[PDB]
RNA sequence: CAAAAUCGAGAGGA
């Protein structure tokens, strides 16, 4: 049961920049983003009534 | 034989033909890799 | 003192 989800670290999602320098990031750091923000607000929903 | 001057024993068989050169030449084709550049994610080869 | 992305589609070669 998922209670400490691993981050992996940047070798394993890296970042890699355009050729100008508008850098991209992964589909995996966005899926973390994702995962952060709902995070966050589930604690605060549940944390009042909801 | 233009080698060596002397007929060939057979009789070659030849005439005038239309050939086509096609767009695939060998300097589009060799390639050699020793230690160059390597991909970003695992430490690899680039392709091509 | 190493400089030069990724993802999809299509056409080809043996």
């Amino acid at each position: 049961i998922v209670t400490v989800l691993p981050v992996p670290p940047l070798s394993v999602r890296p970042a890699v920049v355009m050729q100008g320098s508008a850098r991209n990031q992964d589909d995996l750091t966005h899926k973390l983003a994702d995962i952060v923000k709902i995070n966050n607000q589930l604690r605060r929903n549940e944390q009042n009534g909801a | 034989n233009g080698f060596t001057g002397r007929k060939i024993t057979s009789q070659i068989f030849i005439g005038p033909t239309y050939y086509q050169r096609l767009k695939h030449m060998v300097d589009d084709k060799i390639h050699s890799r020793a230690r160059g550049p390597i991909q970003i994610l695992n430490r690899q080869p680039m392709e091509g």
